[PDB]
């Protein structure tokens, strides 16, 4: 059934699972036309498909040509997501295929179920958690590869950098969701916190800065402060 | 006009014949039902006064044999049986008629209700849904589960309705996932009509039989089937015009007949709201929408 606070350690057990977030698949800018009407222009998007135990992120870039001449794009985007996730599963060796796929938005349930009919033993599950994966396009290197794409493309990253050498998956996921929650809440401040100190760099092959354990505790505290601040600001407290 | 005699009525029971019903008291001298219209299937059904648990009954067609009812004190129910001795049967019937110990099928001449509820229902198709090949009539009760309910447990006592499942490989062509899920026309027209049912008359016959079993016996599984068969048509963008017009008539008479006090459980709010107001066919069921809005505006 639904994944929530009660069954949270299940994310880090040894049954392969993937989260799928479709928030950033269909992305538009809204603008005025010469006649004063409103129109949209699509920009490139992406499917965010993440193994929370390993940090493996299958980032399928959705190029705007996908939408050409199609109607009801927000509906189509859910089905295109499900088609691409099904294709990914089929491309993986049997021993790497997930036993569960958790969708971050319940509207993905039926599209994904229908596309996965050939996999009756893969459970398709919603979640009660409000996960901040929409903020993935606030990670500079992810946003850059999506915007530069000239055609459909899959790009493979570990979203945890090398953190699993020093911390458990549970702690890595908690750090990731904190960072993303902060970036979603106040992107400018969050990115300031992450880059304030010019001596800490991001390795070429990483997404996040190379913090020591002590610096990560400081950083994490700064992100909590930001989230609480923005909370009071937005809510006056 | 044909007759279903009763050997006796040893227990107090409400007896239904099609849409009619009457109470019989314990050991009241009741000996059956005469003047049953030839040309239609019929159902004779029972609810005991002392245990309303289990409504049960028998579907039959008097053109296929001479049938009578006899109470069995061991199994505790009224059983239909076939009399093979034609002279014995005509003699029995004539004597009970002479003593006026039978009720008359009370059909108003103006009244087409039973025809309209059974237009496509054939005994031969009933006998494939309800499998008991040694009898010419078919037993149905409240508890009997469907093949589809079983998949999700005695097979010989099951209602073998055609399985309809919108999230199934049968319903969804590889490569047309979104198309087939959002527009069920290929599942309706190719899989079900051309493939399984062969024609729309057989589809409507099963739809009508499912409704009647839901209404007369409170068979939950029959209720699910009726709604699935409606939803499959309404959720298809391409349906022959004669089928839509006939469906509108079929449903109109079903909604007209449904007891007002049973609508809360026999009418699925989601299916009916989707069918009348959201589906491809939201504008094709004028008679059904009008009666639903005047009779059950709450559900909607
Ligand atoms: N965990 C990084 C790793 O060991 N391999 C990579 C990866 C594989 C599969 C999906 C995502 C990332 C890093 C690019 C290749
Ligand atoms: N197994 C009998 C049964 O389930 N009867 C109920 C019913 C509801 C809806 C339609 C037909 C029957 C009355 C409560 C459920």
């Amino acid at each position: 059934g639904a994944m929530n606070s009660s069954n949270y350690a299940e994310l880090f057990n040894n049954d392969i699972k993937l989260f799928v977030d479709d928030t950033n698949v269909y992305r538009v800018t809204v603008h005025k036309t010469f006649e004063g009407n409103v129109a949209t222009k699509a920009i490139n998007g992406c499917i965010f498909t993440l193994n929370p135990k390993t940090g493996h992120l299958f980032l399928k870039i959705i190029h705007t040509s996908v939408w050409a001449g199609q109607k009801r794009l927000s509906q189509l985007a859910k089905w295109k997501t499900a088609e691409e996730v099904s294709a990914l599963v089929r491309s993986l060796p049997k021993e790497e295929q997930p036993k569960q796929i958790i969708v971050t938005r319940k509207a993905m349930l039926d599209p994904l179920e229908v596309h996965m009919l050939d996999f009756p033993n893969i459970a398709i599950r919603p979640t009660e958690l409000r996960l901040p994966f929409s903020a993935a396009m606030s990670i500079d290197k992810l946003s850059d590869v999506v915007m530069k794409a000239t055609e459909p493309q899959m790009v493979l990253f570990n979203i945890y950098d090398d953190w699993l050498d020093r911390i458990s998956s549970y702690t890595a996921f908690s750090r990731l969701t904190l960072l993303l929650r902060a970036l979603k809440t106040n992107e400018e401040s969050a990115k300031m916190i992450l880059l304030s100190d010019p001596t800490i760099t991001i390795k070429s092959y990483h997404l996040w800065p190379s913090f020591t354990d002590e610096q990560w505790i400081t950083i994490e505290s700064q992100m909590r402060d930001l989230i609480l601040t923005e909370y009071g600001r937005k809510y006056n407290v | 006009m044909n007759t279903v005699p009763f050997t006796s009525a040893p227990i107090e029971v409400t007896i239904g014949i099609d849409q009619y019903s009457f109470n019989v008291k314990e050991n009241q001298p009741f000996h059956g039902i005469k003047d049953i219209p030839i040309g239609h299937v019929h159902v004779i059904h029972f609810q005991h006064a002392d245990n309303s648990s289990m409504r049960y009954g028998y579907w039959f067609d008097c053109r296929m044999g001479n049938f009578y009812i006899q109470y069995d004190p061991k199994d505790g129910l009224y059983k239909m049986m076939e009399e093979r001795d034609g002279a014995k049967f005509e003699n029995i019937v004539h004597n009970f008629k002479e003593r006026q110990m039978m009720v008359s099928y009370p059909k108003i001449d103006e009244d087409d209700t039973w025809y309209n509820l059974t237009e496509f229902v054939q005994m031969d198709k009933i006998r494939k849904i309800v499998r008991k090949d040694e009898n010419q009539f078919s037993y149905v009760d409240s508890s009997m589960t469907t093949v589809q309910e079983n998949e999700l447990s005695d097979p010989a006592h099951s209602l073998n309705y055609t399985v309809i499942n919108f999230k199934s490989r049968e319903a969804i062509r590889p490569g047309h996932e979104m198309e087939d899920f959002l527009d069920k026309s290929y599942y309706l027209n190719t899989v079900m009509l051309q493939g399984i049912f062969k024609n729309s008359s057989n589809y409507f016959g099963e739809l009508q039989f499912a409704f009647l079993n839901a209404m007369f016996f409170g068979n939950y599984g029959s209720s699910l089937q009726w709604h699935a068969m409606i939803e499959l048509i309404c959720s298809s963008a391409t349906v022959p015009k004669h089928m839509l017009d006939k469906l509108d008539e079929i449903l109109y008479y079903q909604i007209k007949t449904l007891p007002e006090q049973y609508s809360d459980i026999l009418l699925n709010e989601r299916v009916w709201n989707i069918c009348l107001y959201s589906s491809f066919q939201k504008n094709s069921l004028h008679n059904t929408e009008k009666i639903m809005e005047n009779k059950y505006p709450e559900l909607l």
